[PDB]
């Protein structure tokens, strides 16, 4: 994950990150844990709209609205902010 | 019975005796045997395995002869023939193809005639369309429904709504010239009756849901009263058509922009029909309609939209 | 033929009451019982086998046969309470 | 209860779709409503067998009766709910473990423990509605007024657990052969996670995944609805890349001959028909209409197969064309193959003179894209396809080919006879889940294959020594693959190399005659070929090559077993020789379903589909094997698409009249590009039957017609013996007062018909027809079961009389022949669906010899669509005439009346049986008397062995 | 405590507290369930799980199967021991709460 994010294949990495955080142990070898590593694909994914294909931002980020019930007003924002960054904004005052 | 004059005019294990062609036996046949037995599918059915069609109602047709018992009775041999659905439907028009289209037309003019037909003659007549739009593969067949759904058929629509068609294919519009300036004069005389035929045949269908209204539907003053089954069985068939004509692309490229400017699913979902029991399959075949009447095409091209492309479209439309 | 019999009883319950209560019991008639655990078709004829069976000859002998001048159930696919299982 | 009458809210598979996302989900509708009637015929049939009652003192419900395809679960339990994927909704698996008694009948025990992964079973909770001490059940009467059903859910087989609870994957099956301890077993079922988030999402605190009571299991054709319907979902959410030379044709768009390689620029106007002929000679007769030359240089005396044709017309430069003033020209080459061994290996070769028509399908095969062939009975239909297979095997051997077909059956037949071709037996794979019983003496299964590999190499590497002692190497060079390659590199080539650089650099001109024989190096690995040189050095030079391709060949065959070294797994091999090692694979088309999604996580690739029976095959299940792969690009590698059937014959079976009649499931896709015009060739010649048994259905086809052989075969030219003739229509007429008998809705019988085909085929018995040549057919299922109850009852209770070789419907008699068929028609009353021209030309095609019809000839003789046929039996009596003095063989022709005693005429099922009981009791003495010889010899000839 | 001191009905009562135990994870894995329920849930699982054991411990006292052999990890799959806590285990949404965690 750390090689493809410096060589620019933000698709590949996000891929590979949900790889790790469809893992349940409790950490990686890294010291992360999954909702950490579920953390790092939130900022990757949406902090890089236009570089993002294989997966369905929104989708994701609301399964975090879902279950993550202490971070909800975080995780709104959040998603509004990858709008915002597509320059989609018609879809960023829908969220 | 039908067995009893089968043998005597038309079987052919007595083609060395039958009696000498008499067209007022077929009138008699459609009146007494399908008609006043509303169409009973036991003496239809032995009909047609006795060939009825193919011996006696087809090899004597004549375009001046044909009365109205005549032509139906060929419809309802045909509606045979397909409901068995193994069958060469169309094969005898096929070896004698030279009064099918005066057959056909006949039958299209029977289709927006109101007076002196039941509904349940009407229903075969839909269903013979149904049919006829079906079987596209059949040359004889096709060459009559491509007829009734071509680019003349949009001189039906509103102006506004053929200048959006053309600044969505501006190759249309030169076209449109060609077509103008050609069906104003050129075969007008029966170019007319082609590309008014589907706009009003839908008239004729909102009359006949108009019908099952209960503040419609009431007695007549003269005392005859229509029994709704053989309506709604129409409204159903009719459906059926819009479907198989949006379902098919050669026939959607035009027919979409006159079921749209029609307003039919408008007249379909707020008729009474709908909220009843007895339309309960008029609402399934409406909602599949419904459907169809806006799929992720687009049609004057043939393109396949993505479900990305229909999304942002409609963002687009609804924030202009 | 084996000087045995065979029992099945309901449920086990009366099987093994049966049991504990008459092994290694003398009883009166059989003086210590030793107890343990465990149509035709009408009118087609029906042909003759052989005895003993369970090729071809190619010369034959024609018999001079001359042509004579409800139904019920007969076989099991017949009768629907059978067709169903 | 859908007559045709009535509009129904479905979709239609009419010829035309607008996409392929509407293609595919009016397929995913229909087929998901079909599969699901299915299922309840399944198991409306499976819970009357099972005959659940309620106990009499208890709240359970107890079965009484028996199913093989069906047991009591004696304990359910879920292991797992594992959490939602990133971006999913439900949960990823849930692992149910299911516990059931299989019960001591052996055959049935093999059929549960072989449940494989992804088989669908269904887990069922049932009541009976009726209380009684065991209850009797009538499909007259509806199955929800005598048995409830409360909840059933289909489950994914997972491998049955062992005894610690590890799970049988499985290629264990193939070696962990140490049974299991006692009856029970325990299986792991995956359970559909969206059902289970739908069964959740309304609350718990009862359970519906503590009811059930049975577990059901389908059959090895029905198992692959959910994989079918699980690859078009997958195929609507994903971008889909149909080939762009084809969308337009499975559409129905654009010229139908867009996919046809006279329109695609890719065909090549050169090929290799490597085999296809066998003489120079059969090339002029195969294009008819066509000038044919050889290349400057050749000669027709010695002109000789191979040929390489080169089609003028098909060169797309201007400066070609069909010029006026000359014919369309083929330009003919012949190949001097040198050959790659100095062994006398007679190679394996095509021997089948292929009509000019089997030679245009042959010819379009080869070419790319869209390639359709009609196949009437008899027309060489295997022999075009598997001549298809060759010739690409040999000229693009890179290119991998997937073999689809509807029956098991038909890939037998076909396999069977690619062997007899150049094919190399490593190369081939076969899959399914009969390949624990696979009928050819060599085994193709991914196991067997496997097997084969290492039992070659092994012999293989015998060879590596036996080089190695030739060339006094010393050393374990022949201990694996990989030292034998080094040795092959290092030494084996060196020495060759060093023998080539003699030759070329002296031996041309400043050496001795002869001197290749002394200086060639390997002649200590030929030791068994006496003579191996002639003494000639401008001769002994190219025998000397063809030793060294010998040679090489076999580091070749070891180079690419290297990788059973590595891979030591059975999974991983099958997967190299799935992926990497096979160059044709046959499947079903119901396995091809099931398998895509492995498939497509193996990449697995092929370049060709080769489709037999096509017009039986669904259009779902046609439209699948198409995209068994990834496309590595924007769009797909397939490069041809072979589709052999015939569209006159028997459409798949859709059993729902709605979905059959209406949605036009019973429309396959084969039959739908014929209805589209697509260009498609008539396999125009029959060697297969009679020409008098071949004209009652060859009027359904546009020139069908005899093979030269047809006239010519005494068994074609002879009569059947003790018949006057060679076909007959009977007039069967009422027995006992009795016409058409119909016990269950559309469960037609006619036990008149049935008692005269026993007394019929007891005849032929007597007159010494062998019992495998005589197949009884009917029209309906309801007659097949009566047919086997009476001769059930009345011969095979008799060793003498014996039991034919098939009793059978028409319908699953479809694609197999006989030489003696007696057909029972049994409607009395009215036609029934033999009135589709479909049921007709199989059930009037399925004899070779005689073709003896049993029915009221005034049912059918009046039907237009029969006349064709029936015209032809009118020109024979409807009574039957019969020659009881003609025990079988006869002399006699079949146009000629006999010459001794004469012919008696059966009036009925009466007399017939009346006689046929004369006529068995006349003769039993000396029939006895030739089975009592025959079984000695039998067992005399064996006690030897 | 044993309600039952026969051999089949003790495996039947085993197997109504894994079928009873089956349906309470369920519940603590949807996420709308409240901290106080949830956790109370997650109490009554891992009850359930000991009586499960003392169940098995009964059985191997009649001379029944010795299910602790038999016990496949799969229930250690969903419930981790924490180590300071030995032998109580947490299942779904109750490794998201803070502390836990």
């Amino acid at each position: 994950v750390e090689y493809l994010i410096e060589r620019d294949q933000i698709d590949e990495a996000a891929k590979e990150l949900t790889t790790l955080v469809n893992q349940d142990q409790n950490v990686s070898e890294k010291g992360r844990t999954a909702h950490q590593l579920w953390t790092q694909l939130c900022d990757l994914i949406s902090k890089n709209p236009v570089k993002i294909f294989s997966l369905n931002v929104d989708a994701i980020i609301r399964q975090g609205i879902y279950r993550y019930t202490d971070q909800v007003g975080f995780l709104w924002c959040s998603l509004a902010d990858y709008y915002i960054r597509s320059a989609e904004f018609e879809r960023a005052r829908d969220v | 019975t039908i067995s009893a004059v089968a043998a005597k005019f038309w079987a052919p294990f007595t083609a060395e005796t039958h009696e000498n062609f008499d067209a007022k036996l077929i009138d008699t046949i459609y009146d007494n045997e399908m008609l006043k037995t509303s169409f009973n599918s036991r003496k239809i059915m032995m009909l047609e395995f006795s060939q009825y069609l193919e011996a006696y109602l087809w090899p004597n047709y004549v375009p001046e002869k044909a009365s109205k018992a005549w032509n139906m009775s060929i419809v309802v041999m045909i509606n045979e023939k397909f409901r068995e659905r193994n069958l060469d439907s169309w094969n005898c028009f096929t070896k004698k193809s030279e009064h099918f289209p005066h057959f056909f037309k006949s039958i299209l003019q029977l289709s927006l005639q109101e007076e002196g037909l039941a509904s349940s003659e009407h229903c075969a007549l839909l269903t013979f369309l149904v049919n006829a739009f079906g079987s596209v593969e059949t040359p004889i067949v096709h060459k009559e429904t491509r007829k009734l759904v071509s680019i003349e058929i949009w001189a039906g629509l509103l102006d506004s709504q053929r200048e959006d068609l053309f600044k969505k294919q501006k190759k249309l519009k030169k076209i449109w010239e060609n077509v103008r300036q050609k069906m104003t004069a050129a075969a007008a005389d029966n170019n007319e009756f082609e590309r008014t035929y589907l706009w009003n045949l839908i008239e004729k269908f909102k009359r006949v849901l108009n019908s099952l209204e209960p503040n419609e539907a009431q007695e007549s003053e003269e005392g005859e009263v229509r029994d709704p089954i053989d309506s709604i069985k129409y409204c159903e068939r009719f459906i059926e058509l819009l479907i198989d004509l949006e379902s098919i692309l050669q026939t959607r490229r035009f027919f979409n922009s006159v079921l749209h400017s029609s307003h039919i699913l408008t007249h379909c979902l707020l008729s009474s029909l709908i909220s009843t029991d007895a339309g309960s399959l008029f609402f399934q075949l409406v909602q599949l309609l419904k459907f169809y009447a806006r799929f992720e095409i687009d049609d004057l091209s043939g393109r396949q939209l993505t479900h990305k492309e229909v999304s942002e479209q409609h963002y687009q439309s609804v924030t202009r | 033929e084996k000087g045995c019999a065979f029992i099945e009883f309901t449920t086990r319950e009366a099987a093994e009451r049966a049991a504990e209560r008459s092994f290694n019991k003398t009883f009166i008639k059989g003086k210590r019982l030793t107890i343990r655990w465990g149509t035709p078709v009408p009118s087609v004829p029906i042909l003759p086998v052989p005895d003993g069976l369970a090729a071809a000859p190619r010369s034959l002998v024609v018999p001079n046969v001359r042509p004579v001048k409800s139904s019920s159930i007969y076989y099991p696919s017949q009768d629907p309470t059978r067709l169903g299982a | 209860n859908y007559t045709g009458d009535g509009v129904l809210a479905l979709d239609k598979l009419n010829l035309q779709f607008l996409t392929l996302h509407d293609y595919l989900l009016r397929n995913f509708n229909l087929f998901q409503l079909e599969s699901t009637y299915e299922i309840r015929q399944d198991l409306e049939d499976v819970l009357f067998r099972m005959k659940p009652f309620q106990h009499e003192s208890r709240n359970e419900t107890v079965f009484s009766g028996w199913a093989r395809m069906a047991l009591q679960i004696d304990h359910f339990q879920i292991s797992e709910v594992a959490k939602p994927l990133v971006g999913e909704k439900s949960p990823a698996v849930v692992r149910g473990v299911v516990t059931v008694n299989i019960g001591r009948r052996q055959d049935i025990r093999q059929e549960w423990e072989n449940l494989r992964k992804h088989d669908v079973c269904f887990l069922v909770a049932c009541r009976s509605r009726k209380s009684a001490s065991g209850l009797k059940f009538d499909v007259r009467r509806p199955f929800s007024e005598q048995i409830e059903v409360l909840s059933v859910r289909g489950c994914d087989v997972e491998g049955m657990l062992d005894q610690d609870g590890h799970l049988l994957e499985e290629f264990t099956a193939w070696e962990k052969k140490a049974k299991i301890p006692g009856d029970l077993r325990k299986f792991r079922l995956l359970l559909d996670p969206n059902q289970y988030r739908i069964d959740m999402e309304q609350g718990t605190k009862d359970d519906i995944y503590d009811t059930f009571n049975l577990i059901v299991r389908r059959d090895s054709k029905t198992n692959n609805f959910k994989a079918v319907l699980q690859t078009i979902r997958d195929l609507l959410n994903t971008e889909c890349v149909v080939p762009d030379w084809l969308t337009d044709v499975i559409l129905g768009y654009g010229e139908p001959d867009s996919a046809h390689y006279s329109k695609l620029s890719s065909a090549v106007p050169e090929l290799d028909f490597n085999d296809t002929f066998l003489s120079f000679a059969h090339v002029k007769e195969s294009f008819p209409g066509y000038k044919i030359e050889l290349a400057d240089g050749f000669d027709e005396k010695e002109a000789v197969p191979p040929f390489k044709l080169e089609f003028k017309e098909l060169e797309r430069r201007q400066d070609v064309e069909i010029k006026p003033g000359e014919l369309r020209t083929i330009l003919v080459t012949p190949l001097t193959r040198k050959k790659v061994t100095p062994y006398s290996y007679d190679p394996r070769k095509n021997q089948v003179k292929f009509t000019p028509s089997q030679v245009e399908a042959i010819k379009s095969g080869m070419q790319p894209g869209l390639t359709m062939v009609v196949g009437p009975p008899g027309t060489g239909k295997t022999d075009v396809a598997v001549q298809i297979i060759s010739n690409i095997y040999h000229n693009w051997p890179n290119q991998r080919t997937l073999i689809v077909t509807h029956s098991n059956q038909a890939l037998n037949q076909l396999f069977e006879k690619i062997i007899a071709l150049d094919v190399d037996e490593r190369h081939l794979l076969r899959m399914g889940h009969g390949e624990e019983a696979l009928e050819t003496e060599k085994d193709f299964s991914r196991y067997g294959r496997v097997n084969y590999v290492l039992k070659e190499r092994l012999q293989l590497l015998n060879c590596v020594e036996k080089l190695a002692k030739a060339l006094k190497i010393v050393g374990d060079v022949a201990y694996t693959c990989e030292n034998a390659g080094y040795f092959f590199r290092f030494s084996v080539c060196r020495v060759w190399e060093e023998f080539l650089a003699k030759v070329t650099s002296k031996g041309c001109n400043k050496l001795a005659e002869g001197i290749i024989s002394e200086i060639f190096p390997f002649t200590g690995f030929f030791k068994d070929i006496p003579d191996l040189f002639s003494g000639n050095n401008s001769a002994d030079l190219k025998v000397a090559h063809s030793c060294w391709r010998h040679i090489e060949q076999i580091f070749e065959k070891l180079d690419e077993f290297r990788a059973f070294e590595l891979l030591r797994n059975g999974r991983d091999r099958t997967e190299y020789l799935l992926v990497k090692e096979a160059k044709i694979i046959a499947m079903t088309c119901t396995h091809a379903a099931l398998r895509r999604n492995e498939l497509v996580k193996l990449g697995f690739r092929y370049d060709n589909i080769v489709m037999e029976e096509a017009a039986q095959i669904l259009e779902v299940e046609t439209f699948i094997p198409l995209l068994l792969q990834n496309p590595q690009d924007g769009h797909n590698r397939l490069k041809r698409w072979i589709m052999i059937g015939d569209h006159h014959q028997l459409p798949p079976v859709v059993q729902n009249q709605a979905f059959q009649k209406y949605s036009n499931m019973e429309q396959s896709l084969f039959a739908r590009l014929v209805r589209l015009s697509v260009p498609n060739v008539q396999l125009d010649r029959q060697g297969r039957a009679r020409a008098q048994i071949a004209e009652l259905y060859q009027w359904r086809y546009n020139g069908l017609g005899n093979l030269p052989h047809v006239d010519g075969l005494p068994q074609f030219q002879n009569a059947n013996a003790g018949f006057a003739f060679p076909f007959q229509f009977i007039d069967i007429p009422d027995f006992n007062g009795h016409g058409e008998t119909q016990p269950s809705p559309h469960f037609y019988q006619n036990l008149g018909e049935a008692e005269y085909a026993c007394a019929l085929y007891t005849y032929m018995r007597i007159l010494g027809y062998p019992a495998e040549k005589i197949s009884i057919l009917t029209t309906y299922n309801g007659q097949a079961q009566l047919i086997r109850d009476v001769f059930q009852r009345r011969c095979d209770t008799n060793p003498l009389i014996g039991m034919p070789a098939k009793v059978s419907t028409v319908d699953k008699y479809q694609g197999q022949q006989n030489d003696f068929i007696i057909l029972s028609l049994v409607k009395t009353r009215n036609i029934g669906h033999i009135r589709d021209v479909r049921r007709l030309v199989v059930a009037l095609s399925r004899a070779r010899l005689g073709l003896y019809v049993l029915g009221r000839s005034k049912v059918f003789m009046d039907c237009l669509e029969l006349t064709p046929a029936m015209r032809i039996f009118a020109k024979y009596p409807r009574k039957l005439v019969i020659l009881p003095f003609e025990a079988h063989p006869t002399i006699r022709k079949w146009n000629e009346r006999s010459k001794d005693g004469e012919p008696m005429e059966i009036q009925d099922t009466l007399h017939m049986t009346h006689f046929v009981h004369e006529f068995y009791m006349s003769n039993l003495p000396a029939m006895r008397d030739a089975y009592e010889q025959a079984m000695n010899e039998y067992m005399e000839s064996q006690r030897l062995l | 405590v044993k309600d039952c001191r026969n051999l089949s009905d003790a495996e039947r009562f085993r197997r109504e507290i894994v079928r009873d135990a089956s349906k309470k994870i369920t519940a603590i894995q949807n996420p709308g369930l409240g901290e106080f329920k949830l956790r109370d849930l997650n109490d009554e699982v891992n009850r359930l799980i000991k009586l499960k054991h003392a169940w098995e411990q009964r059985i191997r006292e009649l001379g029944g199967t010795d299910y602790r052999k038999y016990a496949q990890k799969e229930l250690d799959a969903i419930g981790r021991e924490t180590g300071n806590s030995r032998g109580y285990k947490y299942f779904g949404a109750a490794k998201d709460l803070p502390g836990v965690r």
